[PDB]
């Protein structure tokens, strides 16, 4: 989960 | 028409190229071959970033050998703006080149 | 592939084509050099 | 971009503005790199845990911009797209791999002093400019600070 762990699609 | 927040006009900032285990220990995301990170270190003094509404856009290099603009990445994520310690992450084009010439070439290339 | 694929591209017709540099573009050159 | 400043009219001429249809919004930025292929990154159009998926009809690009606002009547050009291909291993869930699509035009563009190609690197272009600490450069309509606002 590369949301869970902070991830920001720009 | 415009707002602070929200350019009106087209933005620039260059941005340098931030060594591989810098980016690799700045997150605990899964970095892969094919994205790089750039930006300033918090050592640096100078700053900027690409940000929200930037994805997809160009990271350009002008070669001092011919002087030519070539395209090295995309913008794809990071972890909020100009964050100290942080770097922003970009699709690594020439390691996609394949891919790029297949589709192009029409499935062959 | 190598160097060029349109002959044009990358080349700016307001700069490059025109002899004329950017404001920034300085700053690009100068983190150059055989440096790395 | 943060920190950044206004570029000068035909700064970057590859520089393709991705726009809905309807309800008409700025999706992304994307380049330019031919005179019918545009590239741009794969979650602009798909990106399941935010349920977007363009389609085709959904999207136009405008490309020889420099405003966001306004219509640039004399300077921009407005295209509708025949395909789009994002790639086969772009992964989403874990890491935003491959994040990578490309955009084919009805139709080629007419290129100008605000309409041009940026190149695509070979090896040795590769080999010689991807070293840490040389400075690369970036352009966007994207936001100038992180987000608490709109």
């Amino acid at each position: 989960d590369f949301l869970a762990e902070g991830g920001g699609v720009r | 028409s415009v707002a602070e927040v929200q350019p009106s006009v087209l933005q620039v900032v260059n941005l340098p190229l931030v060594e591989r285990p810098v980016c690799k220990a700045s997150t605990r995301i899964r970095i892969t071959d094919n994205m790089f990170c750039a930006g300033y270190k918090p050592g640096e003094g100078k700053r900027g970033d690409a940000c929200e509404g930037d994805s997809g856009g160009p990271f350009v290099m002008k070669s001092p050998y011919n002087n030519r603009w070539y395209q090295m990445g995309i913008v794809s994520w990071g972890e909020g703006c100009d964050r100290d310690g942080k770097y922003g992450f970009y699709t690594h084009v020439f390691r996609l080149k394949k891919w790029i010439q297949k589709v192009i070439d029409r499935l062959g290339s | 592939t190598f160097g060029a694929g349109e002959a044009d591209c990358g080349l700016r017709p307001l700069f490059e084509k025109k002899q004329v540099q950017d404001q920034t573009e300085k700053e690009l050159f100068e983190s150059y050099i055989e440096g790395r | 971009i943060v920190e950044g400043q206004d570029a000068e009219v035909g700064l970057s001429p590859w520089q393709v503005m991705l726009f809905r249809k309807s309800p008409q919004e700025l999706l992304c930025g994307a380049s330019l790199i031919s005179d019918r292929w545009v590239l741009t990154a794969a979650h602009c159009l798909l990106y399941p845990p935010w349920d977007k998926n363009f389609t085709v009809d959904d999207l136009l690009v405008r490309i020889g911009k420099h405003s966001r606002t306004r219509y640039e009547r004399k300077v921009e050009k407005i295209s509708m797209l025949d395909k789009i291909y994002i790639h086969p291993r772009y992964n989403w869930k874990e890491n935003l791999d491959r994040d990578i699509a490309l955009l084919k035009l009805k139709r080629p563009i007419e290129l100008s002093d605000y309409i041009h190609p940026v190149c695509l690197p070979d090896k040795q272009t590769a080999a010689k400019l991807l070293h840490a600490g040389f400075k690369g450069r970036v352009t966007g309509w994207g936001n100038r600070r992180e987000t608490w606002t709109t």
